[PDB]
């Protein structure tokens, strides 16, 4: 089909005005006095909000260039959601600052490159900075606190996950599901989670996290590659009878199966959810082995002289539930006897101890943490469902944030951490002219966050800007009572991965796009 | 069941009980009559001291019993997972 190519000035206008749109629609809702939004919807009542993630999800223009040019800042943004729990926001708004500056120069004949090599100097000497100005948090009291402080000042859920969390240990999993009725429980049970998530989308049966749960299931073990459903008809049927889920762990599982798969699975009649196994080589068999034992299931091999014919419904393993987020499996209380388990820390103990290399031993230890570790579960009930459901959201809120802080520790928020640390250095210098310019560029963007918060508020925003500058230490400003003071007695306060992670990607891609020169797509 | 070949085979393996390759006929004699229990628990403790015992004719006759017993045998079903977890 006909194709349309633009060369230069020509493209990046267009590319600018698509980010600007996107910029302009998300940026109000930043801070505590954040505006509406309303979006339409086909049938009934619009919806009113005030979320970030719920406003970028939906926005996709007219024209081609400029709908490129949004959709390309747009993915960039979401990882860092993805990675580390918050900020989306906050990266648009230091992509769309960068950018802006960044072409206006380079209108004005500079190189490209140097710019390039300027800002990504700037951002290493930040997160330098940033990595300097934290304070630790690791005891439980401040455990607590955190906890208590992200989840709007409720003292309960705050103890109760620090109490769990001594339970099992910091490297452990935590899990939330329903109760019996207004009293809070918490056990521990045998469990299981790995890096592998679904092999496709359209498995998704509860879409407001976009994640699968399945109760009660049926498991089964699959060490070889399948490509053709005709052996998967007798466990099918007879998976059939009894009304009872699937979960399929092989090694890939490609064309004809996994569109079949897909189909049955979307008409309703059978549930079935399949996925990779963990690794590869020879380590990948030892953990199906290890997931087996786990769950006493069959491991269906055809070294050993194995088909799928050959499968009864004794040899399939069955357990409790299983939850499959995008990228991660977890598998909570199967039904393996203790002696099984304890045989095989036993033969892997041992093994540990046959090590002839570093490398070796430390997969192994891996592997006796994972298996003889546990998995840790939390029921919450409160008498009136509504509040139930609502109770346990601000818990799972609450779970991400205190991982994620104990894992690197807190600093000042509200904006004011990122205007400390460019104050901390006017003194940055490069090789010659160009890459000084980056520079400045960089530094001057790295405001815009306090900037907006305050001019939500309806204040004067350099004034505050310049004060805020003039002190030092955590000494910043509340948006909520107009104080000044020490930022970290109020309860203000972040983790400080989300907000290097805001910092990276946001360079990331204003550097992409600023050394660009042709586009090509197609004609109206 | 209680044939004199395996009394003979039976005696010579008490006598050498390291003897991988005498143990691994014993068994295949023991097989033969049904006495499947005895012929698996002897060539499976073999197999836990040396996977390549009796210069891998162990294993193999091991894996036949196996084959021989077909997949609806709890006292197979057994073994090959047991097998499947010594030997990977």
């Amino acid at each position: 089909a006909a194709k349309d190519v633009k060369f230069g000035n020509d493209a990046r206008v267009k590319m600018l005005r698509g980010v600007n749109v996107l910029a302009d629609a998300v940026k109000v809702t930043l801070g505590p006095k954040g505006r509406n939004v309303v979006l339409d919807k086909s049938f009934g009542a619009p919806t009113i909000t005030k979320d970030g993630v719920s406003v970028a999800r939906e926005i996709e223009l007219e024209d081609k260039f400029e709908n490129m040019g949004a959709q390309m800042v747009k993915e960039v943004a979401s990882k860092a959601n993805d990675a580390a729990g918050d900020g989306t926001t906050t990266a648009t708004v230091l992509a769309q600052a960068i950018i802006t500056e960044g072409l206006k120069a380079v209108a004005a004949g500079m190189n490209p490159m140097d710019l390039k090599r300027g800002i990504d100097k700037a951002v290493t000497a930040a997160v330098e900075e940033l990595k300097a100005l934290s304070v630790p948090c690791s005891d439980s009291k401040a455990i607590a606190q955190v906890g208590t402080i992200s989840a709007n000042s409720d003292e309960t859920v705050g103890k109760l996950i620090a109490e769990a969390m001594d339970k099992v240990g910091k490297e452990g999993v935590i899990t939330v599901e329903d109760g019996t009725g207004l009293q809070d429980e918490l056990d521990v049970v045998e469990g299981m989670q790995f890096d592998r998530g679904y092999l496709s989308p359209y498995f998704i049966n509860k879409p407001e996290t976009g994640a699968v749960e399945l109760e009660s299931p049926f498991i089964l073990l699959a060490d070889k590659k399948i490509s053709n459903i005709r052996e998967m008809l007798p466990v099918l049927e007879a998976v059939a009878k009894a009304g009872k889920p699937l979960l399929i762990i092989a090694e890939d599982v490609e064309g004809e199966a996994l569109a079949t798969l897909v189909v049955n699975t979307m008409r309703g009649i059978v549930k079935v959810a399949a996925v990779k196994a963990p690794g590869f080589g020879d380590r990948r068999k030892a953990m199906l082995q290890d997931i087996a034992t786990l769950t006493g299931g069959t491991v269906i091999s055809e070294e050993i002289g194995m088909e799928l014919e050959k499968a009864t419904l004794e040899d399939l393993g069955q357990a409790k539930r299983v939850v499959i987020n995008k990228d991660t499996t977890t598998i909570i209380d199967g039904v393996g006897e203790e002696a099984a388990i304890q045989g095989r820390v036993a033969q892997i103990r041992q093994q540990i101890e046959e090590a002839t290399s570093d490398y070796d031993r430390e997969k192994l230890q891996e592997r006796v943490a994972k298996l003889a570790g546990g998995v840790a579960v939390i029921k919450v009930g409160a008498a009136t469902e509504v509040e139930m459901k609502e109770k346990k959201a601000r818990v799972e809120d609450a779970l991400h944030a205190t991982r994620a802080a104990v894992e690197e520790g807190v600093v000042a928020g509200g904006g004011v951490a990122l205007i400390r640390v460019a104050s901390k250095l006017a003194d940055l210098r490069g090789q010659n002219e160009d890459q000084n310019v980056g520079i400045k560029v960089a530094l001057r963007a790295m405001e815009a966050p306090l900037r907006q918060i305050v001019l939500n508020c309806g204040e004067e925003p350099s004034v505050v800007a310049n004060t805020v500058k003039g002190g030092d230490g955590n000494y910043g400003y509340n948006a909520a009572t107009e104080e000044y003071g020490n930022m970290i007695d109020m309860g203000i306060l972040d983790p400080t991965k989300v907000t290097r992670s805001a910092l990276q990607y946001a360079a990331s891609v204003a550097g992409l796009m600023i050394t660009t020169e042709c586009m090509v797509t197609d004609l109206p | 069941a209680d044939t004199p070949e395996i009394q003979q085979l039976q005696q010579q393996v008490a006598e050498n009980p390291e003897d991988a390759a005498l143990a691994t006929q014993l068994a295949l004699q023991l097989h033969q009559v049904g006495r499947n229990e005895e012929a698996l628990e002897l060539l499976f403790g073999h197999l836990r001291k040396d996977l390549t015992a009796a210069d891998g004719q162990t294993r193999k006759t091991f894996q036949e019993i196996l084959a021989a017993l077909g997949t609806g045998d709890a006292l197979a079903s057994k073994y090959r997972r047991q097998l499947y977890a010594l030997l990977y």
